[PDB]
């Protein structure tokens, strides 16, 4: 069971670099591809992400895609840069200039062939693959448009494998670019149907968590990428290590998604404690449980108390006991009987693993499928309406072959999605 | 990725002189072209310890270029890059465009083409000129026409000097500054306009220099250009490419006249007491007392803006300061632009030149705003021209050179149409 | 059996400091939370070799809170347990009730629901403040009303400071000390009242000391709290629970102002001569000169009382020793009460801290008995404010914050009703 | 809690010049902005009047005003001259003649803008500030004319926060300027409502206090200012250092001002002893207190024994015994019951700080507002009474054109102020 990794754009490349750093740290791999580990289980499922070479070296199943060379040079010269195979670095020379239209039609169409050939090679190498992890943002033009084309082609070639997207959706309070809503809406239009499940993440809530709960005075992008990397490592632990009760990607996919279109998730991690306030904190499951379920800690810029939790999944790591897990789950379900759906009893999925994160005793990851996602989208749509009515910035995209009718479809599809989430709330 | 700068006229040559000394200071290259990377954007290396720029100097008079030829920077340029004429335009638009233009317009174009054979990633051209004189108005307009026809979709930027309303030194300026609007309007991808008197005030008040001469003003403009291109020439936390910035700023094809400003500019002694932080400098970028053209944004509404920080800047306080500025009712934005900021952060601090009028800093900000205020900068001038056109003064000089009497009619009509557009969108 | 303590205001910080240092010595827990049964009652255990208080510090005043951050006993308190404000009430009741009350009340109330979550057999809360200033009156007055709403039938206690009639340092004190009285009758199962002057004679005469300072007043208040809770933390021949204690003390629902005093208080040398006999201390306890209450029990008729021994006491002398005063007529029993005492003995000898002003004594007694003599302590104050309100001086300060002019009456009617209630009972 | 400073006129600057020399020595800050202190308690509340800048330096939150260029040259060259930022200087170039006509009408509109921008600059720098301080002299016009309009505008924009004025009124005995009745008359109509607390200084007192209590043979403006600056420094110690009991500016007025109108304050400083007699005193609290409330040293030309004290405040410095003060206070409370207004018991306000003045074991200040305020003005009221009626020098002031109704409007307010002061005596 193998998973190949795809990264797109500057944001995706930075997130992926942090991920590969932490996971090589986890598995005992050094910075030069060597191995110096102790625990035997590290070798039991080392191949879920790595591929073997001559001389006893490992190289990851990674592809880096970008439309400019500066970020690729930065990742190559940075730490853990020699791990990757040089053939996997795929980058162009022109750039997109934050145009979705340029990213989809004019510039990415010429470069898509090389990356499809490389991912075809990686899928040839694998034994029996299951999933693709894609990392990007919905604000810029290169990542969003190029990755959308890439997902469309990949899905067309592979109709039975499972697909993952770990997106970043823009927020008005951390707004940075004058043409963000066009990018966001035009991407989501077909991200609705081309993927299997999508995790939503915001820079606004990440700043909130970093400043307040972490007590950080200087949150730089390294720390935000660090948080997202811990989530991404925590999702798929059941594959690389054993457990009393197991849950891989397909189990979560069948358990959390009641209808095909309702696959937009909000993650959370616990604990998150500062270096000085950890000495004064207990070590027990219940605190982890409320901290996950706390509305103050979620990594999406939306309040869950405005709706009801559709379904949830909890992933525990550490040596713990199952009775405690189920008692806490029923405690939360009974106390928060207002905030849980009624026509689906016992809305919690559970999993327990054995190997804890290095240097820590227990950890917990929460994935929630809720009804609040509509408010994360309507806030965007308004910003779109203030643009398309007076055709601001539209000629830049129209010069590339598009039309206003595609914007009409984009608005209509966003309306359909928000109506669908309002219907079942 | 490379750029080619074209300097025209006395003003253009002077500004280019300042800029190229600035670049040589930045990249550790001695005046004789030898360096005791990233320089390929402006420089070409030939064999061993020799760099030459991608620049061309143009004039119809020999003096201003022979001063370069005898000067301290004689060894750095090719001899073939310095092109001179025999009779200047005599401050005539008609003589520049028609009689004396075609005598040289071919040669430089050929040279330009040679430069384009060296590059592999042509980004764009930078043009330095003014609307006052006859050389840098008419011949520069002809040059942009030829370049636009020959190259097409390549981006072209200009850095103009608009004539001041009160502090002017010539008699026939409005005719030149009105007949140049056609070829700037229909053949330019980005236009920067600057006034001399506003820079005079900035020198008087902020820098507290008793006697500003032209060197200081040219140095300020060179600083602005260097800060704009530092996104290409270096690497940092965020990146803003040229076409990225054109996409984010220009809302309509006919509206490409941003207003520029810079921060911080502080005298040497007064720098010690102030400790320059991000919030106050992003406040200073919005002061009407530091706007580089004598206009009041208070009578206009902001349409979009771009901020370019360099030094020690992190995105948290950038977001905080932008959110702070968004809460002011004095700084007004158009309604259909919920977010109107493009932001870029670089890593390399600006470098101070010896003998300069600016002090060493750890951070810097350059602001480029698209507003509807600058419309007034034409409306006053549109009076000065028309009043002088009532009696048909000076017109015989231009008529004798092939120009006809209706040309000014279309000039006035084009300015009326452009003012109407700025009125209607605003 | 566990309890949670809340120290609010500046007056609550000293006593919050003195109490928690005193509890550290009793349990021999070094400030880092290490111990070199029943020890869980105030502390929460964290894994192995780490104990922390079940305490919260609350304040609008940053000067008097950040000191506990820097003193020796910073390490005890959690960082999240410790709350600061940004403006103090300026000695005003309703600012803590109206203006700045709701800005932090829900903030700390979230903690109380965290701290309420750990408990299994929760017993009650201790609230420390004063009736003098605004922070300790109004903002403390705000807390209980929400606290009473959420839980109800669990017991809730307070430790207050009254303003003296003759010797006081703030101008407007009854204004604050009138408005609280509405809450205390209607929102506390038991209200422990302590005053300033009673500390002064107790220290001057009994302690044989020169200048009792703010340590010394706190060490009395610290030693009182230690005595009430030692029945929870330990065992003896006879055990006293608060559920038994509330029923046996308060005869009608409106009678909840116990009178307290501590014995023996004495300097180090003077323990050398006296034999502290059990029959000796019990007679010395009820006498008016040690009273913490500025009242004469000779003017009140008693009904029921709580006496507390601690150390090595045998009950065989107790039957005679109270009967020793039972045969005294100067202190009186009501007609319908054959017996009016509650007994308390603790097998754990009292612990004296370093730096204290007591001599280590095997036996100590704190009195908790309610009399009808306490009526005069409000009656003088009730006259104090009645003179103050006629002229409506300073009232504009409090009007500017909104409260209605009839607020004074209801508690005063209840105060008079309470005063009339004491008469019918007395 | 933070506060900025304004100085106005000439005489304000020299009163300002010492306030900034003394406040530096308290905080240990050198003439170069460096810190050389030992107590960590100095830095706990250093941000109150100083702004943190890079280079390990501190700078004053001082704004300096003028209308003639002779005065700044003196303050620039003196000790601690470079402390002020060259931006902070505001001054004119013409001159007035100390006319309230030119102090308000002609010239006050022009230079209000520059300071109003500078004061607006200092507004955002702090987190949550509370007050300003204004110093000038009420004897002239520029001192008064700038003071009056600056006061009213600030209150109109900023009505929720406290405002301070540390004024100097002229007296019949020590009169210097010919039209001194005019300057008192027009200014006071503004301070009747437009400032929350106003501290008065009579210039007669500076002479009685120096020759007798201080036994000073040659009163220099170093010596006359040494007293006024020491009163300013003592008011705001509770802001900067802790103590057994704390008292800030909010805490006074809500507990020290009886009606909205009774806000004309009076200081008195202790100890005041000569250098030859300091070897012949003890160290106790009652020695100051008996000397404090005494009618000989209070810093105005009025004896409070002509009335009854309404509310007072006494601020003490050093490690004291609070029980000494209270048991001491009742002694004066019982002994001199003639000055205790019967329907208000307990007329005393107290403040104790722990950090004492350097070189002294204890020191103290007294600020008391009483029924003695009336005799301060009735002499002053009689002064102008004989002046307007005979119409001399009226035309030079009439060169600008205010009308004679406001004289009575002030005069009636003074009568109403005096009527309020007599009736509630
Ligand atoms: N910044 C700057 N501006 C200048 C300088 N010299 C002249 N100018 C401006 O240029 C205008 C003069 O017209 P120019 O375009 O310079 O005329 P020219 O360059 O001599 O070209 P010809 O008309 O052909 O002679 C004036 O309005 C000045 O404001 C200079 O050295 N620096
Ligand atoms: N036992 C004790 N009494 C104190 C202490 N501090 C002040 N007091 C007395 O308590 C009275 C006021 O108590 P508080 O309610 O705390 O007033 P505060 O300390 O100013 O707090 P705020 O009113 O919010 O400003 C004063 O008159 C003092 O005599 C202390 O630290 N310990
Ligand atoms: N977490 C994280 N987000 C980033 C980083 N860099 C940029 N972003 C976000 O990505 C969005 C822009 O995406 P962009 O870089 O333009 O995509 P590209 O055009 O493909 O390079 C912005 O809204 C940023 O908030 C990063 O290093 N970390
Ligand atoms: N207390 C005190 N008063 C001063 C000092 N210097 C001047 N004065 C007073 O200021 C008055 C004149 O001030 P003025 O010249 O009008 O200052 P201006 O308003 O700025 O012009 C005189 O009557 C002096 O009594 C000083 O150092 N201390
Ligand atoms: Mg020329
Ligand atoms: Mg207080």
């Amino acid at each position: 069971r193998e998973i190949v990794h795809i990264q797109a754009g500057q944001c995706g490349n930075q997130i992926g670099a942090k991920f590969w750093e932490i996971i090589s740290d986890e598995h005992g791999i050094d910075a030069t591809g060597a191995y110096h580990g102790d625990s035997d289980l590290q070798l039991e499922r080392i191949n879920v992400y790595y591929n073997e070479a001559s001389g006893g070296k490992y190289v990851p199943r990674a592809v880096l895609v970008d439309l400019e060379p500066g970020t690729m040079d930065s990742v190559r010269s940075g730490p853990f840069g020699q791990i990757f195979r040089p053939d996997n670095f795929v980058f162009g020379q022109s750039g997109a200039g934050n145009n979705w239209a340029k990213g989809h039609y004019t510039e990415g169409a010429e470069l898509v062939d090389s990356v499809l050939d490389v991912v075809r090679k990686e899928a040839e190498s694998c034994d029996c693959l299951q999933g693709f992890q894609l990392t990007h943002s919905l604000g810029g033009g290169t990542g969003s448009g190029m990755g959308t084309l890439l997902i469309s082609k990949i899905r067309e070639e592979y109709p039975d494998r499972i697909m993952n997207t770990y997106s970043v959706v823009p927020s008005p309070k951390v707004s940075d670019t004058v043409v963000e809503p066009y990018n966001a809406t035009l991407s989501v239009h077909q991200l609705v149907e081309n993927t299997d499940e999508t995790y939503c993440i915001d820079n606004e809530a990440l700043y909130d968590i970093c400043f307040r709960t972490l007590k950080l005075t200087t949150p730089t992008y390294g720390d935000l990428n660090h948080l997202v990397s811990l989530t991404m490592s925590g999702v798929t632990t059941c594959l690389r290590f054993p457990g009393q009760l197991n849950a891989d990607l397909r189990k979560l996919a069948v358990n959390m998604v009641p209808f095909p279109r309702l696959h937009f998730f909000m993650p959370g991690f616990a604990p998150l404690t500062s270096r000085g306030s950890q000495q004064y904190r207990a070590l027990t499951v219940p605190e982890l449980t409320q901290q996950m379920f706390d509305a103050k800690n979620m990594m999406a810029a939306c309040d869950p108390r405005h709706g009801r939790y559709l379904t949830v999944a909890a992933i525990f790591r550490g040596r713990m006991s199952m009775k405690e897990v189920d008692e806490q789950m029923l405690n939360i379900q009974n106390k928060n009987s207002s905030y849980f759906v009624e026509w689906i009893p016992n809305n919690v999925k559970t999993a327990v693993c054995d190997i804890p994160p290095r240097g820590l005793k227990m950890s917990a990851t929460f994935i929630g499928n809720s009804t609040a996602i509509q408010e994360l989208f309507k806030r965007i749509s308004e910003q779109f309406t203030a643009m398309f009515r007076r055709k601001a910035f539209l000629h830049w995209y129209t010069g590339e072959g598009m039309d206003e009718m595609e914007f009409t479809e984009a608005e209509s599809n966003m309306n359909d999605l928000v109506s669908e989430y309002q219907q079942y709330q | 990725r490379e750029c080619i700068s074209i300097h025209v006229g006395q003003a253009g040559v002077q500004i280019g002189n300042a800029c190229w000394e600035l670049y040589c200071l930045e990249h550790g290259i001695q005046p004789d072209g030898q360096m005791p990377d990233s320089f390929n954007t402006f420089f070409s290396e030939t064999g061993a310890g020799k760099h030459v720029p991608r620049a061309v100097f143009v004039d119809l008079e020999p003096t201003v270029v022979d001063e370069v030829r005898t000067g301290t920077y004689r060894q750095l340029f090719h001899p073939e890059q310095l092109i001179t004429g025999k009779e200047d335009a005599a401050n005539n638009y008609a003589r520049g465009h028609y009689t004396i233009g075609k005598e040289i317009v071919d040669l430089v174009l050929d040279r330009i083409r040679k430069l384009a054979d060296q590059c592999t990633g042509l980004q764009g051209f930078l043009i330095f000129h003014s609307f006052g004189g006859g050389t840098g108005s008419g011949f520069t307009s002809l040059l942009m026409e030829r370049l636009s026809v020959d190259y097409g979709k390549k981006s072209k930027l200009e850095f103009a000097i608009y004539p001041a309303p009160q502090v002017s030194t010539a008699v026939v300026e409005p005719y030149n500054s009105i007949l140049t609007t056609h070829t700037t309007l229909e053949h330019s991808d980005c236009a920067f306009m600057v006034d001399n008197e506003a820079i005079y005030d900035i020198c008087r008040r902020n820098l507290d220099i008793e006697r500003p001469t032209y060197t200081n003003l040219n140095r300020l403009i060179g600083q602005i250009v260097s800060s704009i291109t530092a996104s290409l020439r270096f690497d940092g936390a965020l990146n803003v490419d040229l076409t990225e910035f054109q996409t984010n700023l220009v809302p309509y094809p006919r509206i490409h006249f941003p207003l520029v400003t810079y921060a911080p500019v502080i005298s040497a002694e007064k720098a010690y007491h102030e400790q320059l932080s991000v919030a106050e400098i992003t406040n200073a970028c919005f002061e009407p007392a530091n706007q580089m053209v004598k206009c009041d944004p208070r009578h206009g509404k902001y349409m979009a803006c771009c901020m370019l920080y360099r030094g020690d800047v992190v995105p948290k306080d950038v977001n905080a300061a932008i959110a702070t500025i968004k809460t002011k009712r004095t700084i007004q934005f158009v309604d259909w632009c919920p977010t109107g900021f493009k932001v870029g952060i670089n890593y390399q601090p600006p470098t101070v030149v010896p003998g300069g009028d600016l002090a060493k800093v750890q951070r810097a900000v350059c602001m480029l705003s698209n507003t509807t205020a600058i419309a007034e900068a034409w409306a006053r001038l549109d009076h000065k021209f028309d009043l002088m056109y009532a009696k048909r003064a000076f017109v015989h000089w231009y008529v004798g050179e092939g120009m006809e009497e209706g040309e000014f009619s279309e000039a006035r009509e084009d300015l009326a149409a452009l003012e109407k557009d700025y009125e209607e969108v605003g």
